[PDB]
């Protein structure tokens, strides 16, 4: 993506699947490394790794990466640290609903639930 | 005009001629008839509003021509057809009941109803 | 208060207001205000910087930065270093302010360090010496005596309560140290009260005789009054009595 | 607590909430057990308290139903009326023990519903007075309960009569 | 007997060929009790 | 329904369903009441309460626990007696006349005992 | 546990919310029939009132009140209890006939003496002419209603389909009917027993109307209450849900500390 | 009941029991209301609400912070004050009359203030 | 299974129960002093299960369509699905079948609660005949779930019809 | 039951009804009571002995004590040596 952004100037958009599985992967890597699992198992360096990832996703002078990420809530518990850390990076939240899709509305997007800070 | 009303129904809430059986024999009311209060006996009632005539079997009530020519008829229940063979059978049983039996008075009233049925 | 409710913005408004005090000639009036951005995206801070330079407030203010990308030891030392600068103003006798957004991220950083130092996790997995860290940091900020030049370094530390859990170890520990707290109600924020203030889960007790006397006279018993509005709206779901109704009407306005 | 519970042959739960509720001594009788049961106690007191447990257990069930604001039938209110008086009967002052000879009558009276009749307010008055009445007249009975530790048919009848005699007050 | 009791009995008889709806039948057939009281003391709920 | 036979199974199945209903309705009964539940439901609840204390049976070794002589009931007899109860032929027997009984004879006997 | 005791209690509250919801729907269904009847009933009553008004008839003491045997219909029972009580300050010695166990209980406290006749079996029932008639027949015989030249009836006029205001009216005895000034415009014989008959007929008709107004208000109030119940239960659900989520995390963390302590060795 | 006297203990006993009842019914009160709970309880609750409010007493060092002049109530006065309230002698005046004030005499006076 | 799958054949492998596989790995890991993890299971219990669960496959048609249907069984301890091993497995597998205790007691054997059962592949491998005559079935039952919230009285005719259709 | 909310008092009650037998004869029914107090303050103990002496029960009570100050080994050791007595 960065070759596109930095070295082709391009604005690009990078999808990520579950960031739960990004976190989950990191949690395992701490444990594998033997490093003491930080609260709720997650790597102590959970924040910093995400931070690097989501500050290399930004607008540089050259270009800008933008990332739409997929967040699979961990047991629908948003009080969990992993959703909170994700929410720190997020500028918008798109809240698709299948109830809404069942109202035949494709966009699946649940409009009231969806909220952005880019709306201003 | 005419208010003809039952607790759960209203039969005929400018009625021209009404023929009624009351404690006064039978009374017919035609357009302006000076204002009366008569308790309606259990009755077979004919109501004519214009030339159109409707035939009712009515469980008695009270009758009141109001000074404003609102013929307030209040009765508990009724059409003639709704009352009308099985009823004749039942009343025979009820006639038997009079032999034994408030219940005595009740069975006497049932005989009065049998007279009212006989009118049909 | 809660996450990205423009938590920073509430403080920013204070810094901005002090521009008829921070461009105010009297040096007693002059605050030199420090904005510590900890764990914040460098981009968002760059927008903040642009906002500050738009409101031309940057020239009286410092930004210290220890972004989310910036490492945990840097973050750990980030308030401490900032407070030294604040003390330089304080120890000129000059009045200053430091707003620490977010010390909650400093806690997470010290947690990270402690775990990586294999030091045992304290309560809520936040080290047992987390209290010591906050207390040593917090009690630096002061109003000194006239002998010492009447130093000032006001402290507005910004704690980001996740889920508004105020029983949480880090919040309670901070609350006991601090004098006054300004808890912000998310429900009201969303429900179109900006700024949205908890009219009793925000307390203070050290600002009341340090506030302008005019605004002490006029503001007399209004806290009580809006805790009668609080009562009125408590029992509304109070009376249809004209006094209670009047309070509800006054409260709404 | 788990370890000890397994080891012990009974548990004697006391509940703080019931203390505040005003059952002093505050005993959570639902969790107070002796798995083996009675024979380690006096025979007389065993006889009298035979249905005391059942009454209290029924009272507990009945009392629960009442707080859901569902209307009570007379059968539940017989239980309720009996139960309430029993609860007041249980309450005792700290540092006041009671001789078994003078615990047997009170429980007999209660189980035989003499106190289910007597009003809730004056239960405390009755207990004291009842003992005084027995001290005056059936103090021979108290001695017998102590000495023989069983209640014969005659003694049970005598005791029934004594309570009956003191049904006035 | 009372006038409205008289009419009541007549109405009940009158809901008899039968064809009648349940609501008619219900206005003419209900079970209940009347528990008289005193100045206190209650003469027992006797079927109305 | 073949391992212990169809009757045993069916009788026990009726018990399971009845009890499961009773438990579910127990919540409804708690606020709304039993009277605000259907006639069928009321009969099911009544049967369940009867069955509930029909389970209650004293033991020989609870002549020292409860002090109440034990009750032993033949396998065939238990199956038969539960079937009867469910059929409601013994729904003319009080709830407490099922409490700490044995056989059907005992269920009847305790009805007589209460009667006297 | 916190976790299990929270969870079961929270499940109970959830089930309660669901039931109060269910009830609110059923109540709406029940309400429609009640109101429908009440229109026709009220119309019928107005015709009798047409006589009483035009006649200018007007008015110990009797108090009759109407509420159900059953409770949990809101404060229908107790707003009515208060307004009866207000008019029981107006005359303490008046004899109260209580139609409904709930109104009976509250009133029984203020005076138990005045409870003279009472009706059990009316509570669940929707208005029915037969009941009103029978109560009237017993009212005449037992209470000698005409002897009390004041009669007062209490009911709940269903002010709005979200409100109920308890309201009262008199029932006109034959003495009143006799001495009404316009009664000559209405024509009947001096040898007629029509006042004493019209009294009897309107004893039931007014009582039935009083029941209809009340019953509709009652079922409507019950719907309102059960709707609000669902909401109140919901608020508690949310509060305990946060507690549940926190508790779930807390178990994990506390266990984790144990795991770490073990690992350290 | 003798260490601080029988009267003190009785007064305290009633307060503890009363308040515990009010707290006990908090779940039910919240899901429903008090117009769906017993009248007897509702009187107790109304009394308890007054008592709860009565417990207020701005301090003299809190006089600044509350902004309300301090209230220091003697022990001899205290026993008297609660006794009266428990017997509902002065229960007939606003709950807010009992709110943020000390002694019984003060409550009566604050009722007069509210009445104006 | 691979031999069958490789031969292009199809087969069904039922792993019963992976919960006991998990415990065994826990026992193994803890005894080898290998790092403990969530719910005292090793962290690469996910890795173990995922490796196993991805060996089940339907090969490319050039690779001869080698199917190997699988149906892993997870035992829910106190009905816990939030538990680390269940949460992981639910995510890894595509589909779940979740049976409910009440249904078992209510004599509904199978006691499968199809409210909490889903198939993602679903109608791709549903008989066409059966798809046609059970699109309706899905909708009727869906309504029956909603109309389970009437179980008292005075109810719509639609609700009453639904209750009959659903119950039957 | 919750800490010393008359928890201590429950034991004292037993001693008091056992005053009747202890003072009374029947050696085999004389329960010479042994009260073991672990982790409790000297002041608490001091109040207890006074209460007991007032109630004349330290004529048959034995008090084995391990006050709050008195060591952790001694606290561990206190029940087993009470048991020996």
């Amino acid at each position: 993506a960065e070759y596109f952004r930095d070295e082709e100037g391009q604005d690009v958009l990078l999808f990520i699947d579950n960031i739960f599985r990004f976190t989950q992967a990191g949690s395992e890597v701490s444990a594998l490394l033997g490093r003491i699992p930080s609260a709720v198992g997650y790597q102590p360096t959970l924040a910093t790794d995400m931070g690097l990832l989501q500050e290399r996703i930004t607008t540089t002078k050259k270009g800008s990466v933008t990332s739409v990420q997929a967040v699979y809530v961990p047991a629908d518990d948003l009080t969990d640290p992993a959703p909170a850390t994700t929410f720190a990076h997020l500028d918008a939240t798109t809240v698709l609903s299948r109830g809404i899709s069942e109202l035949g509305i494709y966009p699946a997007v649940d409009p009231l639930d969806s909220k952005s800070r880019l709306l201003d | 005009k005419l208010q003809f009303a039952l607790p759960h129904e209203t039969l005929y809430s400018e009625v021209t001629q009404v023929n009624l059986p009351a404690k006064s024999g039978r009374i017919g009311v035609l357009a302006n008839h000076v204002p009366t209060v008569e308790q309606l006996l259990p009755g077979v009632v004919e109501v004519m509003e214009g030339s159109n005539s409707k035939k009712f079997f009515i469980s008695g009530g009270f009758a009141t021509v109001q000074p404003d020519s609102q013929l307030c008829v209040t009765a508990i229940e009724a059409p003639l057809e709704s009352f009308s063979e099985n009823i004749k059978n039942l009343l025979a049983e009820a006639k038997k009941n009079v032999s034994s039996s408030r219940e005595a008075a009740e069975a006497a009233i049932q005989v009065e109803v049998l007279e009212n049925l006989q009118s049909v | 208060g809660d996450r990205q409710t423009g938590k920073t913005a509430v403080a920013l408004d204070t810094i901005l207001n002090q521009k008829r005090w921070n461009n105010g000639s009297d040096e007693s009036k002059k605050l030199y205000c420090v904005y510590v951005a900890v764990g914040q995206k460098r981009s968002t801070v760059a927008q903040l910087v642009q906002t500050l330079e738009q409101h031309d407030a940057m020239k009286y203010s410092i930004i210290v930065a220890a972004t989310a990308s910036e490492a945990a030891p840097l973050q750990y030392l980030a308030p401490f270093t900032a407070a030294s600068i604040g003390e330089w103003f304080r120890d000129n006798g000059k009045h200053a302010l430091i707003v620490y957004d977010d010390l909650s991220k400093q806690a997470v950083a010290y947690r990270q360090l402690s775990l990586l130092l294999r030091r045992p996790p304290g309560r809520e997995a936040y080290p047992g010496d987390v209290f010591y860290l906050h207390s040593r940091l917090l009690e630096r900020a002061a109003k000194l005596s006239e002998k010492e030049g009447s130093g000032s370094l006001t402290a507005l530390p910004v704690i980001e309560t996740q889920g508004g859990d105020v029983s949480a170890y880090i919040p309670t520990n901070v609350i006991s140290i601090t004098d006054g707290q300004i808890f912000l109600e998310a429900e009201l924020f969303y429900k179109g009260i900006r700024p949205a203030i908890n009219v009793g889960l925000s307390v203070s007790r050290v600002g009341s005789a340090a506030q302008v006397k005019a605004l002490k006279q006029v503001a007399g018993s209004l806290k009580l009054f809006l805790a009668q509005y609080r009562e009125v709206a408590a029992f509304a779901q109070s009376d249809l009595d004209a006094s209670t109704k009047q309070t509800l009407v006054r409260g709404e306005r | 607590p788990t370890n000890v519970i397994s080891i012990t042959d009974g548990q004697i739960f006391l509940e703080a909430e019931l203390f505040y509720k005003g059952i002093r001594p505050a005993i959570n009788v639902g969790l107070s057990v002796s798995r083996v049961g009675s024979a380690a106690q006096v025979k007389a007191l065993k006889q009298v308290a035979g249905s005391l447990k059942l009454f209290l257990a029924q009272y507990r069930e009945v009392a629960a139903f009442a707080q859901f604001g569902s209307d009570l039938d007379a059968s539940t209110k017989q239980t309720l009326v009996r139960g309430e008086r029993l609860t007041q009967l249980l309450k005792q002052n700290q540092y006041s023990p009671l001789a078994t000879e003078e615990q047997v009558p009170l429980i007999y009276a209660g189980v035989n519903g003499h106190l289910d009749g007597i009003e809730l307010s004056r239960i405390g008055e009755f207990e004291s007075s009842f003992l005084s009445y027995l001290k005056s007249n059936h103090n021979e009975l108290l001695t017998e309960i102590r000495e023989k530790g069983e209640l014969s048919k005659e003694l049970l009848a005598s005791l029934k009569s004594a309570t009956e005699s003191f049904v006035a007050t | 007997i009372s006038y409205a009791a008289y009419l009541n009995v007549a109405a009940q008889a009158i809901r008899s060929t039968e064809l009648q709806t349940a609501s008619v039948l219900n206005r003419s057939q209900t079970d209940a009790f009347y528990t008289q009281y005193k100045n206190a003391s209650e003469p027992t709920p006797i079927t109305k | 329904a073949a391992v212990v036979g169809q009757e045993h199974y069916d009788v026990a199945s009726k018990v399971q369903e009845t009890l499961q209903t009773y438990k579910s309705l127990q919540d409804i009964i708690a606020i709304l009441g039993m009277d605000e539940l259907s006639e069928q439901d009321k009969l099911t609840v009544e049967r369940a309460r009867k069955i509930q204390r029909f389970l209650s049976q004293p033991f020989a070794v609870a002549e020292v626990f409860t002090g109440i002589p034990g009750k032993l009931v033949r396998l065939k007899d238990t199956v038969a007696s539960f079937k009867a109860v469910l059929e409601g032929k013994y729904d003319n027997i009080p709830e407490h006349a099922f409490y700490m009984v044995g056989g059907i004879e005992d269920v009847v006997a305790k009805a007589e005992k209460l009667a006297a | 546990a916190t976790l299990k005791e929270v969870e079961m209690r929270l499940k109970s509250i959830k089930n309660i919310e669901k039931i109060t919801k269910t009830m609110k729907i059923v109540a709406s269904t029940r309400l429609s029939k009640a109101e429908k009847a009440k229109i026709s009933a009220k119309k019928m009553d107005e015709a009798e009132q047409l006589f009483y008004k035009n006649a200018e008839t007007k008015n110990k003491e009797l108090i009759v009140a109407i509420t159900s045997d059953k409770g949990l219909c809101g404060s229908i029972h107790s707003q009515l209890a208060k307004a009866v009580r207000r008019h029981l300050n107006d005359q303490p010695n008046a004899d109260i006939v209580t139609i409904g166990d709930k109104i009976k209980m509250q009133l029984l406290r203020t005076h138990p003496n005045n409870i003279k006749l009472s009706i059990n079996g009316i509570g669940k029932d929707a208005p029915t002419f037969q009941e009103s008639a029978l109560i009237a027949d017993k009212l005449l015989s037992v209470m000698k209603a005409g002897t009390y030249p004041k009669i007062s009836i209490f009911y709940n006029d269903p002010v709005s389909s979200l409100s109920f205001e308890p309201s009262e009216k008199p029932i006109f005895n034959a003495k009143t009917i006799e001495q009404s000034p316009s009664f000559g415009k209405f024509e009947i014989d001096t040898d007629a027993n029509v006042p004493r008959d019209l009294f009897e007929y309107t004893l039931a008709n007014q009582m039935l109307t009083a029941m209809a107004q009340g019953y509709a208000a009652e079922i409507s109030a019950r719907r309102n209450a059960m709707d609000n119940a669902s909401k109140n239960a919901g608020d508690m659900i949310n509060r305990y849900s946060i507690l549940y989520n926190r508790t779930r995390q807390a178990v994990i963390t506390n266990e984790l500390v144990d795991i770490i302590t073990g690992a350290s060795s």
